[PDB]
RNA sequence: UAGUUGGUGGGGUAAAGGCCUACCAAGGCGACGAUCCGUAACUGGUCUGAGAGGAUGAUCAGUCACACUGGAACUGAGACACGGUCCAGACUCCUACGGGAGGCAGCAGUGGGGAAUAUUGGACAAUGGGCGAAAGCCUGAUCCAGCCAUGCCGCGUGUGUGAAGAAGGUCUUCGGAUUGUAAAGCACUUUAAGUUGGGAGGAAGGGCAGUAAGUUAAUACCUUGCUGUUUUGACGUUACCAACAGAAUAAGCACCGGCUAACUUCGUGCCAGCAGCCGCGGUAAUACGAAGGGUGCAAGCGUUAAUCGGAAUUACUGGGCGUAAAGCGCGCGUAGGUGGUUCAGCAAGUUGGAUGUGAAAUCCCCGGGCUCAACCUGGGAACUGCAUCCAAAACUACUGAGCUAGAGUACGGUAGAGGGUGGUGGAAUUUCCUGUGUAGCGGUGAAAUGCGUAGAUAUAGGAAGGAACACCAGUGGCGAAGGCGACCACCUGGACUGAUACUGACACUGAGGUGCGAAAGCGUGGGGAGCAAACAGGAUUAGAUACCCUGGUAGUCCACGCCGUAAACGAUGUCGACUAGCCGUUGGGAUCCUUGAGAUCUUAGUGGCGCAGCUAACGCGAUAAGUCGACCGCCUGGGGAGU
RNA sequence: GGGGGACGGUUACCACGGAGUGAUUCAUGACUGGGGUGAAGUCGUAACAAGGUAGCCGUAGGGGAACCUGCGGCUGGAUC
């Protein structure tokens, strides 16, 4: 009985970049398949595939610019039981604008740089460096 | 502790109390004296400290301390006590202002005269 | 909690209502904390803080509540009325003894309390109120003075030159060093304070006269423009300006061992004394008392009292629980918290916007006035809020439909000290009976108490009775935990493993509440082999209640009921998901050449090492203390005290 | 004269005061139970090394006092 799916996608990513894996495969959803699209366009993974029929999977390939990986830390903000909501003024900035922060707004899941341009607040998900 | 416990029982900040329990929220206090002992300090010192016991206008019967180098304090004479915790003696929690009402300060003193109440030559 | 909670009928009040009454009905509130106890006027704001917050409600402003104590109404637009009325009480005073009088929580003032808080001022000129509008009259609210280093801000207490580096002081290796250009000496300067002269602004009006407009039937009156003339200031010796005197009129306070800026001599010798903590003082003290010197601040400096910081030391932002304090003894489960996956709807959360509001002051920003500043003041932002509308639809909620990965059922199949109720064994111990046999047995560092010819120990035969269950037996099993080992029947719970169909999220955790709880102990009844607290004797011993020795009762055993704690231990809450390896072992399927002392792989347990990683360290390391989620319990210095 | 009004009378409501029985809170009390401290003193030597009988936790019984013994549990147990 797992209570939160999206803090389990991020846990497998953080663990596989210490076993120095390349491909990671977890079950999918219509939210996890949209978060990995955002991490690809910002650029942290190689690609992703939704390839099955009745238990649809998510196969993510990871990057290594060095022996050190490209993602160095990631934490879940709106843990189920806290539900962090932010307007555009109080919306956070990670590392002076060098990390990414993923905010579920009225116009779809987009990063903090995009919704602040459109002026739409919403709900934070994570703070990836 | 999780958030859903602190909603049910919030964090209650613990409180202190005054190290000077008598003279309730006031800087000085007068009292008449009863006895002038001369007690001995604790172990690592060796001396003979001079201690008077005062009955205030609150009705409390607390011991006090007398500084300086020589006191004219015969019994049934009013004083004016103030706080101050002497580490050496046990049970002593109050000093005594010199030169205020009856204690009349010290004599032949030329360093720090506003303490102990001495004039200017 | 019984006008208590509703209903009905009637009253009552400016006005809805148990506001009140008569019957009807038996409701209402409460663990989201009612009721009761203890304290306290709330708010805009002030004080700290980077912020989140934390304390606190002096002066200024809004609201409430009282006017010696307890009642009560009248009058009236509006009081259940601070200088009104009636009553009762307490307390002062008057009296011809019959009776009366009074209420500073208005401004001053006295007494008292206390560490502690001001003059029995000046006026109506200003702004305002009340009455009359006809001027005027009242005003201890206002506007002004007096007192108090009670606070913030500003200015003085002279400036330059001057080394014989003077006396004088202190220290010294006796050479000097230092106080020090500091003085003295010389040349200038005069703000403030003192003295003299001058001198605004706060003044708008009112009176009187004249004139022009509109009122009218009558520019008679009156109202209004305007003109002319006359009169007004408590402050007040006003701010401000000019002149005169002359360097004259004017500096303390704490500290100097470390935190902590700044040091050496002289007294004193565990004395006196010092202290915010560390701690100094027993004869050389950079800590006590002095003297020079020096550092901090200044018209102030120090101590005490009291809040917030530092304190991530109640941790929302921002901590912890293997051994430092801290995981309930273990389950099941109500309220509550959280929710796998596809569509569709909806718009309660959420985001964006608009309007109404959030008193003025205060804080902040840009300006403007007082010679500057404090102070005064114009414009903006802000006041994080709450409410009403409009739109968006990702996520959560709600609603409608599905899907099978969680979870559960049906079917084969194994393994087990998992329970309960009876039954039956064999070895050994003891008591008893009987034969043979005859001097010690037993015990201990060594002995003694004890047991023995009244025939013991030994030895053989027999009987009775009680409890425990060698070997197998193992880091081995099972159980939620405590616990569970003879064999068989009898009922009876759950786990594993395989195949296959079905239900289609039916799940997780759990304050309160419900259960099962080693051993010792307690109650009534059984039963009495050994063992054995209490106890008795011997020995050891300065002494020995103790260890050691010989005895020995409750108890241990069974049935029924109780108690509820343990180092109740993995000193580690339950549940779910990912993360290098290697060697063992229980049970179960696989695949596999087949003879295997087979092989490899996969789940469910149970052990030994180990890389990343974490950790104060020790050490854990797919059975985490690693990386992350959901809910619960608990910790806040040591004693006092789990009292 | 009626009407109406006043004053008296009387009932309702109500303050003071008086009665009984309770709670709760301070103030104090002959004698008693512990605790903390101190520096002198007497009795012992329980614990820390296998502390000289391995310690501790629960429970019962006993004893000048630390403590001793019984039953069960524990390693936070050292020698091999």
């Amino acid at each position: 009985s797992m209570q939160d799916p999206l803090a389990d996608m991020l846990t497998r990513i953080r663990n596989a970049q210490m076993a120095e894996k390349t491909v990671v495969s977890m079950p999918s959803s219509k939210l996890k398949a949209a978060v990995a699209k955002v991490l690809k366009d910002e650029g942290y993974i190689a690609d992703f595939q939704i390839s099955s029929e009745v238990k649809p999977q998510l196969s993510i390939e990871l990057k290594y610019f060095e022996g050190k990986p490209v993602i160095e830390e990631v934490k879940r903000i709106s843990r189920p039981g806290l539900r962090q909501y932010k307007s555009v003024e109080q919306l956070p900035k990670v590392r002076g604008g060098l990390g990414v922060s993923i905010v579920s707004t009225n116009k779809g899941v987009m990063t903090d740089r995009a919704a602040r341009a459109a002026g739409v607040g919403g709900e934070v998900l994570c703070t990836v460096f | 502790a999780t958030i859903n416990q602190l909603v049910r029982k919030p964090r209650k900040r613990m409180v202190d109390k005054s190290d000077v329990p008598a003279l309730q929220n006031c800087p000085q206090r007068r009292g008449v004296c009863t006895r002038v002992y001369t007690t001995t300090p604790k172990k690592p010192n060796s001396a003979l400290r001079k201690v008077c016991r005062v009955r205030l206008t609150n009705g409390f019967e607390v011991s006090s301390y007398i500084g300086g180098e020589g006191h004219n304090l015969q019994e049934h004479s009013v004083v004016l006590i103030r706080g101050g915790r002497v580490k050496d003696l046990p049970g002593v929690r109050y000093h005594t202002v010199r030169g205020s009402l009856d204690t009349s300060g010290v004599k032949d003193r030329k360093q720090g005269r506003s303490k102990y109440g001495a004039k200017r030559p």
